[PDB]
């Protein structure tokens, strides 16, 4: 929103611009916990496999 | 927690209550009577209190 606004007033302010960087794609794996209960199969196991 | 002989869930809300609640509760603080809280600020050595 203030991005916007400072690019409107190019007259007062010039290359406005974030420092840093936009959000990205990531994959999200969900560890389904009653399946490794029934399984026998412990989380600690599971998170440090991974 | 765990899944029972039959399959059914214990969750972890069947044998606990769970709230958002001070690390500990010990003090209790008032302002000409109503409820308060605050913060006592004591001076670091050799600093100028002003």
């Amino acid at each position: 929103q203030l991005l916007a606004e400072a690019a409107k007033h190019p007259d007062m302010l010039t290359s406005v611009r974030p420092n840093g960087l936009e959000d990205t794609p990531q994959f999200k794996i969900d560890i389904d916990q009653e399946k490794a209960q029934a399984l026998g199969v412990s989380i600690n196991d599971i998170n440090t496999t991974l | 927690l765990k899944v029972n002989q039959d399959g059914s869930r214990v969750l972890l809300r069947d044998v606990a209550k769970i709230e958002l609640g001070g690390e500990n509760y010990d003090i209790i603080a008032e302002f000409n009577g109503q409820p308060a809280s605050g913060l006592g600020i004591k001076l670091a050595t050799g600093a100028n209190a002003l």
